[PDB]
């Protein structure tokens, strides 16, 4: 489904953040913005979801800048 | 390991 799991803001038009486990979670730049303030940074989801392994996955800080921007 | 960004 092709909105945020948050704020379910449709993201057919732009870019978002994917969990590379979960396929449901999506997030918008503004949802992901919102996690990573908040968290310093793990799956907005919560859950914590791992790679495509078991260690859980984390943003890049060249993703975080980008985000940010 | 591929960008969570996606478009
Ligand atoms: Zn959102
Ligand atoms: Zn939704
Ligand atoms: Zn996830």
């Amino acid at each position: 489904p092709l909105c945020c799991t948050l704020c379910h803001e449709r993201l057919e038009d732009t870019h978002f953040v994917q969990c590379p486990s979960v396929p449901s979670h999506k997030f918008c730049f503004p949802c992901s913005r919102q996690s990573i303030k908040q968290q310093g940074v793990y799956c907005p989801s919560g859950e914590k979801c791992p790679l495509v392994s078991n260690v859980p996955w984390a943003f890049m800080q060249g993703e975080i800048a980008t985000i940010l921007a | 390991r591929s960008s969570v960004i996606t478009s």
